[PDB]
């Protein structure tokens, strides 16, 4: 046997992170590096085809990352954002 | 016509007007012009095989999920988007399980649309309805999921779960009236 020399996931089960749940494409950013979010708050707008899931605020902290900027793709179970 | 008729469209009329010779009422159009027009329309539509749905075949189990006709081609195309295509009989079997969850409603455009979008988003997520009851679980819910539980599409006969409805929407909650009678004219001047 001879080898012929020719996107960040996401946790769905302990800690609260952000995985993608619809795959598409991202529409809106509002949430940036180092700010405050509060409960149930709007954070990521993105789109798919007839459909459109504006990710709210699960619990109520501040953001340690943004995983997509405009106009970027995602698959279903993908890192947006990371919580405590 | 014919050739634009049957499975999840509507029957032929051509089909129709032979099925009534002998009986009391006849149908009132063009035999040979319907025929003419169905040779055409059977070329044409060989156009647009690309968006032709995956029913050869009439299915009695739309008895048991109740997908509305003109949704069926038209939501294929949107399973077939999201990374469904082949897992469409999940797509199926789950319209059926998301209309008993609401309380048995007439599912029409956009309630449709909105059964639709739960079915594609919890199979999507391998969710089902006990991930929900003692769960509520906090999802980020499609825009016509939510927006029927604050009542956009207006009211069901048997209404929503109050407690269901609840952790659907934790937060600005729902409105009773028929949308109308509070949202306000839009200024078609602003527009011009
Ligand atoms: C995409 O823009 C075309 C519209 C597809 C949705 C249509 S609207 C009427 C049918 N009912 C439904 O729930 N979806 C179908």
């Amino acid at each position: 046997y001879i080898k012929d020399e020719n996107k960040p996931k996401a946790d769905k089960s302990n800690p609260s992170h952000i995985g993608a749940q619809m795959p598409g494409s991202v529409t809106e950013v509002k949430v940036s590096v180092g700010e405050t979010v509060k409960a149930n708050q709007p954070l990521l707008i993105t789109e798919a085809m007839k459909m459109e899931t504006t990710i709210q605020a699960p619990f109520d902290g501040v953001i340690k990352q943004v995983t997509v900027n405009n106009g970027d793709t995602i698959a279903t179970g993908d890192l947006l954002i990371e919580i405590e | 016509v014919a050739s634009m008729s049957g499975l999840t469209s509507q029957p032929s009329a051509n089909s129709l007007y032979y099925a009534l010779n002998g009986f009391p009422r006849h149908l009132r159009t063009d035999i040979e012009g319907m025929e003419s027009l169905s040779h055409y329309w059977s070329t044409v539509r060989t156009y647009y095989s690309d968006f032709e749905s995956d029913i050869k075949s009439p299915n009695t189990e739309i008895y048991q999920h109740e997908m509305p006709g003109g949704q069926y081609s038209n939501l294929s195309q949107q399973a077939k988007s999201l990374g469904l295509g082949e897992r469409f009989d999940e797509v199926k079997d789950m319209y059926r399980r998301v209309n008993f969850l609401f309380g048995d409603i007439v599912k029409v455009a956009p309630s449709s649309k909105v059964v639709g979008d739960m079915a594609l988003y919890m199979v999507q997520n391998d969710l089902d309805e006990q991930s929900v009851i003692t769960d509520g679980y906090k999802l980020d819910f499609p825009e016509s999921v939510v927006s029927f539980f604050k009542g956009e599409i207006g009211q069901p006969v048997n209404g929503f779960n109050k407690d269901l409805q609840a952790v659907i929407l934790k937060g600005q909650e729902a409105l009773t009236a028929r949308p109308g009678e509070y949202l306000e004219p839009v200024d078609f001047e602003k527009v011009r």
